[PDB]
RNA sequence: UAUCUGGUUGAUCCUGCCAGUAGUCAUAUGCUUGUCUCAAAGAUUAAGCCAUGCAUGUCUAAGUAUAAGCAAUUUAUACAGUGAAACUGCGAAUGGCUCAUUAAAUCAGUUAUCGUUUAUUUGAUAGUUCCUUUACUACAUGGUAUAACUGUGGUAAUUCUAGAGCUAAUACAUGCUUAAAAUCUCGACCCUUUGGAAGAGAUGUAUUUAUUAGAUAAAAAAUCAAUGUCUUCGGACUCUUUGAUGAUUCAUAAUAACUUUUCGAAUCGCAUGGCCUUGUGCUGGCGAUGGUUCAUUCAAAUUUCUGCCCUAUCAACUUUCGAUGGUAGGAUAGUGGCCUACCAUGGUUUCAACGGGUAACGGGGAAUAAGGGUUCGAUUCCGGAGAGGGAGCCUGAGAAACGGCUACCA
RNA sequence: GGACUUUUACUUUGAAAAAAUUAGAGUGUUCAAAGCAGGCGUAUUGCUCGAAUAUAUUAGCAUGGAAUAAUAGAAUAGGACG
RNA sequence: GCCCGUCGCUAGUACCGAUUGAAUGGCUUAGUGAGGCCUCAGGAUCUGCUUAGAGAAGGGGGCAACUCCAUCUCAGAGCGGA
């Protein structure tokens, strides 16, 4: 199949190199699953020496973390926006590593009005307790609650959905959000 | 003599690539595939011979069928089996509902009984207590000695402390 | 080249064995464990070509499936166990005790011992490294991987070892000045007391030693381990105690004892 | 080599985890990891002052120097982050008894964090493979520019 | 696989094939010691000839020089064993000295003629090759 | 072991070749061939083509025996002797054979993995597995579905196998379980104090992401938002723990989570007792096979530095359809233009690139003896490559295998 | 352990360095080519020596040298130390 | 005396040459393109989860109300697996 040897080449000198010994099967390279979105499926390669990768091809659902707030939670993914490898893996909705999705945006709305009382956008006890506690600290960011407006919030994907079968990512923040953001808005 | 194979239509023969644990291929090594010539599963007139399975009873007997009957040649070998192939429910002691097979060994009158597996012993019941026993002996083996280290470690903070003290 | 190397070609196994040149197209492939291909000693070169207690290797192997046979405590019955320094072979038959260790010729020696000497190790540490659940373990020369031991013990720490049971005791510790045996070189088998390790960055640290004849000479900090104070080992060295005469001297020796 | 913009790639250039929090008010802005080569190369001023990302920095990105330490001559600098280097050296040759001329042009990734030129006879060390005929990484700029500005003019 | 059942020769081969002269010696030597093929006197003196080869790349050593002692003092020891070598001469220089005649008249051949036994080199011969 | 000699002239001294002369682990062929030991051997040309036979199979007290098997006898009415077949397990990836291809490839000496996989062996290594959780979930152990076999058969023809009837597991597929502890969360009520609290939830290992601890360069202070421990109630806060490396984002640990859920024993042989609350209650001996992670070993894969024969009647070569590099992914067991997408225009070269040649596998080595050299190395040791050519791949720890399959060409 | 260092050729000693080969020590395979054996009493109940050393040249490492021979330095002083 | 070239005879070798001649080998365009491998679909058959009718079994333990575990069978509805 798929070689990834560099017996055949050429060498940096320019000359051409002659065939010594046969294709081996240790150096061999499977198909790019090219992992799409929707409807969990996934197969999984027996790799070198027993182990195994789970080769994803549709996934709805990926653990995404938010960086600063220590949590993650399990959401529904909702297309890629951006990709700095290929447009195609944007406009075929592909899910790769550091590809730019935008995610449901809601388990984080439900934990954070309940962990604040302040609400995004725009009576217990012992919960205003815990309330009190906090606050003077969830001034979020303007990019993250316009984010949160509109129920899809910009993640960065960081596991290999072909490797892993796992769809997990970051949700942007700081100097990367305002990258993303300036790049995405300006190829309109 | 080429056999047919359910699923393939055709009343024709195609050359199939077989696998392991499929009609009309029995594999010679690990993971062995081989291309062999089967027929179609529709019926023509290139058959020699026609597999039938009698599903409904006629209005007539039939010779060599109906008529005579035959022995399912083995019985019940595992334990539930055995217990669910007379329906017995889990008490009936499943040591005497079992098959016993006569042959006679000329002048000598032999009864030979199966094996039941899958059968609960005394045996088997002091293994399983023997794993649970060493399991937790080997626990609060493994516990202790971390808190030996730990006290090891800890007048080891105390000759440390003396020893800084000392100057 | 597609697979394991199953057999030995009767010229590549090493020459410390001292195998006869003909008769004989393979030789004793160590088996897998806690001692290096070419630095341990198949036990059927033991119970045969050093001890005579056999023949064919056929009567090896039936001798070692009669029991007759354990490597430092366990019995072991593979043919080809690759047995090898500091290790303990036990003989009950016979009452014998030995331990795998080497001459000054860089050979493997028949060594007998105490049947109380006959029940500890000593164990190069190859790696003191921190393990799962916080449980921070030692692996010594022989495959030996000893969880709890001692804070006070680093890499190429010496150890001796209960041998009936796994727990390290008193350890010797590299330091300039602790009496040092040669695994491995052309300065193996001899022994010196360390003067001085030549450092070298990842680059191979170099040992100098001094042995006990006003001698000098320099190998690996690899091929070094330790065996006590000057004079003053952990256990039984051979007749000549790593000084290695000259060859003249030998010349000497050999025919110093002379009168018939 | 880089220059100016830092930020020049369709993907974000970001050090791996080195994450610094928007919610936290700093005047660093960016957090920054470092580190040294070993070997006792001074990990130079301009790579914990420095700007950029390079993953193939030995001393402020993902690889390790290990293996040969070499040095050499400066014949190029053209590739990007990049320098081809002449290591020279007399091959013996026993029948006429003398030494002959030979030479080797290694490749070696050079971090943003040197200046390097033609000529500055520098110090390299090996590492994994990074590209296809890079092996080596520059830890030393031993040289200067050779007395260049002493080629100048009049008053 | 096995092992090589190594081997050598053991006798040189005259350069020159002609030369009367070193007929007449070595015919000599036939007559002389009774030896069957001129070969005899070949092996010999080729033996020898690795033996002074050896004696004189030791003379050039420094005196008392490691090999020069141990491998010295054994090729010493050897070729006074048989009767070669003097005790008087012990020393080296006279292996670099040396003769074929010395080789020649050591044989079994040679001493079961010289005290009796034989009176002449061919009967020798023959009692010896006869069990 | 530093040796020459014959042939140019009428005769001479030269240059210079020719011929002689000696060896050859160097083939062949010719004539003759008695004795002991040692015994290389279809390489050269045709890695051309092959009749027939044989060369890979394997069982311990210890996974599976209702053979309608043989034998008995000591019992052994579940089995227990031995044991064809068949299942299952492991092996067949070593060994042998050839030298075709192969010239910076292989190989070598020297390196590197802080760049990866590894059956095995060896030494370690697992108290959590259920769930609104009093009228509870088999664990005194849950599900079948197949061979062998019996039976009916097909073909000229193979280790071809079809329809039907049975039946095993350390095969297939499921699936209960075990002490304490404290920590992170939620918190019903009471009561405003300076603030605390029932008991409800989460916490094996593995997986994937994100975050954090992983100090140590000699010593001190003010403040902000959090917020810990003891009250001598203005407050202090003292003893406060720190692994490895030349070097890491290493080992190791924490938090928030995620998983068509990794593993955590429904396994087998010998014994068959200890102790009473006499329940067929409850414990308990030695060792076999398995079982995740770590180490270990046999390994493997790429890898640094320097080194090849002839050739210029080969001087420029490399970017077609990767050539040199940067970014990002994808793919790998993992490094990498290994591949893709974008971008740049780079890379080798008279210190001989690139190309051609080789009747070239590389090395240990071998033949020839002043020295320096010369020539040789298919071939008993190591490393590589192939099994008529090519590609493809199954199985598996490991094969791009060929006494494996698949396709094409001969 | 912090802080910096002109780069080399050459030579020295050393480490790392499979065995077979080779040079070569011991041992009378009756001799020799070989082999790594063997040699001793108490030969009716063990005693015992061995299985060496050397070469292993280029390149990498380690180190002692400081001649020979290259190299870099302060002249628009943009020098040296404090 | 020696001696050069044309010309003539026999034998051998190599060269130029219509045939745009012929043969083996390695690479290679373009076109066609088997095969297994990954992948979108497929669904002979063949089990399975959830919603329930029509007959029996086994009892959380009650004078009448009340109620748990495993198993087998078909007229009949959804969530998928090989």
């Amino acid at each position: 199949g798929i070689s990834r040897d560099s017996r055949h080449k050429r060498s940096a000198t320019g000359a051409k190199r002659a065939q010594f010994r046969k294709k081996r099967k240790f150096e061999l390279g499977r198909q790019p699953a090219n992992t799409k979105i929707g409807a969990k499926r996934i197969h999984s390669v027996r790799t070198r020496g027993g182990n195994k990768k789970y080769r994803a091809l549709r996934i709805e659902t990926g653990n995404f973390s938010w960086a600063s707030e220590g949590i993650s939670k399990k959401t529904r993914i909702a297309g890629v926006v951006y990709h700095p490898s290929n447009n195609e893996l944007v406009r075929t909705n592909t899910l790769t590593k550091a590809a730019i999705v935008q995610i449901d945006a809601t388990p984080f709305r439900q934990w954070f009005e309940a962990h604040y009382g302040q609400t995004l956008g725009k009576k217990s006890k012992n919960a205003e307790r815990k309330w009190a506690a906090r606050a003077a600290s969830a001034k979020i960011e303007s990019s993250v609650e316009s984010q949160f407006s509109a129920g899809r919030l910009y993640a960065c994907i960081s596991s290999r959905p072909g490797q892993s079968g796992r769809c997990d990512g970051y949700i942007l923040e700081g100097e990367e959000l305002a990258f993303y953001l300036r790049r995405l808005t300006a190829k309109k | 003599g080429f056999p047919m194979k359910q699923g393939v239509l055709l009343p024709t023969r195609i050359k199939l690539l077989l696998t392991k644990n499929v009609s009309c291929y029995r594999p010679r090594r690990d993971g062995e595939r081989k291309r062999k010539s089967v027929r179609g599963a529709i019926v023509g007139p290139d058959l020699a011979v026609l597999a039938l399975v009698i599903v409904k009873k006629g209005e007539q007997e039939l010779e060599g069928l109906t008529d005579t009957t035959v022995p399912k040649r083995l019985g019940p070998k595992r334990a539930n089996n055995i217990r669910k192939f007379f329906g017995l429910s889990k008490e009936d002691d499943v040591r005497d509902f079992v098959i016993r097979r006569e042959v006679t060994k000329g002048e000598k009158t032999y009864t030979k009984a199966p094996k039941i597996q899958r059968l609960v012993t005394p045996q088997r019941l002091q293994r399983k207590r023997h794993q649970r026993a060493l399991k937790v002996r080997n626990a609060q083996a493994q516990r202790e000695a971390a808190a030996e280290y730990a006290q090891l470690l800890a007048k080891r903070l105390s000759e440390r402390k003396a020893e800084k003290a000392e100057i | 080249a597609r697979g394991p190397k199953k057999h030995l070609k009767r010229l590549a196994a090493p020459h410390h064995w001292l195998l006869d040149k003909l008769s004989g197209c393979y030789a004793p492939r160590p088996s897998a464990g806690p001692h290096k291909l070419r630095e341990s000693l198949p036990l059927i070169v033991f119970l045969r070509n050093r001890l005579k207690y056999a023949l064919n290797g056929r009567e090896v192997k039936a001798i070692l499936m009669q029991r007759h046979v354990k490597v430092d405590g366990k019995v072991r019955t593979d043919t080809t166990y690759p047995a090898g320094f500091m290790d303990v072979i036990t003989l009950d038959a016979t009452n014998e005790n030995f331990r795998l260790v080497y001459d000054v010729k860089g050979r493997f020696a028949v060594h007998r011992i105490t049947d109380e000497e006959a029940s500890y190790k000593l164990g190069k540490v190859k790696k003191v490294q921190l393990g799962k659940k916080g449980v921070p373990y030692v692996v010594t020369h022989d495959g030996r991987t000893i969880r709890y031991p001692d804070p006070n013990i680093k890499v190429n720490d010496t150890v001796k070892i209960d041998l009936a049971s796994g727990k390290i005791t008193d350890f010797i510790k590299f330091d300039a000045g602790k009496l040092v045996y040669v695994t491995g070189g052309r300065n193996l088998g001899r022994i010196g007391t360390i003067v001085h390790k030549e450092r070298h960055d990842g680059g191979f640290d170099l040992v100098h030693i001094k042995d006990s004849l006003d001698n000098t000479f320099v190998t690996r900090l690899n091929n070094v381990f330790v065996i006590g104070e000057q004079g003053k080992p952990y256990i039984s060295l051979p007749k000549g105690k790593g000084i290695k005469l000259s060859i003249a001297e030998e010349r000497d020796r050999r025919r110093a004892q002379q009168g018939l | 080599s880089t220059e100016l913009t830092v930020q020049s790639e369709r993907a974000f250039q970001k050090q791996p985890h080195i994450f610094n929090n928007p919610k936290v008010k700093t005047s660093k802005r960016t957090k920054r990891w470092y580190k040294n080569a070993g070997l006792g190369f001074k990990t130079p001023k301009t790579a914990i002052e420095g700007s950029y990302i390079d993953k193939k920095c030995p001393f402020t990105g993902l690889v390790s120097i290990r293996g040969k330490i070499l040095t050499g001559t400066v014949v190029s600098t053209k590739m990007h982050r990049t320098i081809v280097i002449r290591r020279a050296y007399l091959h013996y040759i026993p029948k006429y008894n003398r030494y002959e001329k030979r030479h080797k042009n290694v490749p070696v990734h050079v971090s943003p964090a040197f200046r390097v030129q033609v000529g500055d006879i520098v110090t390299v060390g090996q590492c994994r493979p990074i590209s296809k005929t890079v092996r080596f990484n520059v830890v030393k700029v031993s040289a200067a520019x050779x007395x260049x500005x002493x080629x100048x003019x009049x008053x | 696989p096995r092992a090589p059942r190594t081997y050598s020769k053991t006798y040189s081969t005259p350069k020159r094939p002609y030369e009367s002269s070193r007929l007449d010696a070595e015919l000599k030597l036939a007559g002389e010691f009774g030896l069957k093929n001129k070969k005899e006197i070949y092996r010999i003196s080729f033996q020898l000839s690795k033996i002074r080869r050896a004696a004189r790349d030791l003379l050039t050593r420094d005196e008392k020089d490691p090999k020069r002692l141990f491998e010295g003092n054994a090729l010493i020891r050897r070729l006074v064993r048989v009767g070669v070598l003097s005790e008087d001469k012990k020393k080296l220089d006279y292996v670099l000295a040396l003769k074929v005649e010395d080789f020649l008249e050591r044989r079994l051949q040679t001493q079961v003629y010289k005290l009796g036994l034989a009176k002449s080199v061919h009967h020798a011969r023959v009692l010896i090759t006869q069990r």
